[PDB]
């Protein structure tokens, strides 16, 4: 905590949100899929990094 | 706690006022470095205690 990521680098786990969104931002897309995507993103935010649920969520979102 | 270089420089200070002032400045350096370490340690100690206190608040709510 003292380094506050000034000794390590941002894990980018939160950056996965924007990474996927920009990976999708450019696509003209229906709406139901957007709300499903938002729900999956919210679950990702809630789900811990090490969880198997989290891993399957990551694969599904990929 | 300074390295041998600072001690050698203190030796190099021929005039008593110069070496005494260098020693006092190095004491200030030691105190301020220890102050940085103490401040960071206390900060993260309170932060971790508060992290556990968050779970304590959770259990109180339960």
């Amino acid at each position: 905590i003292i380094k506050k990521e000034l000794g390590l680098e941002k894990d980018d786990k939160d950056a996965i949100e924007e990474k996927f969104r920009e990976r999708l931002k450019e696509l003209v897309v229906p709406k139901h899929v957007m709300d499903v995507v938002d729900e999956e993103l919210s679950k990702l935010g809630l789900l811990d990094n090490h969880s198997s649920e989290f891993n399957v969520t990551r694969n599904y979102l990929d | 706690g300074a390295e041998s270089h600072e001690l050698q420089d203190v030796l190099e200070e021929t005039n008593i006022p110069k070496r005494l002032y260098k020693a006092l400045s190095l004491l200030k350096k030691e105190f301020e470095l220890s102050k940085l370490q103490q401040r960071l340690g206390r900060e993260v100690e309170e932060k971790i205690k508060q992290t556990h206190r968050k779970f304590l608040l959770q259990e109180q709510l339960k």
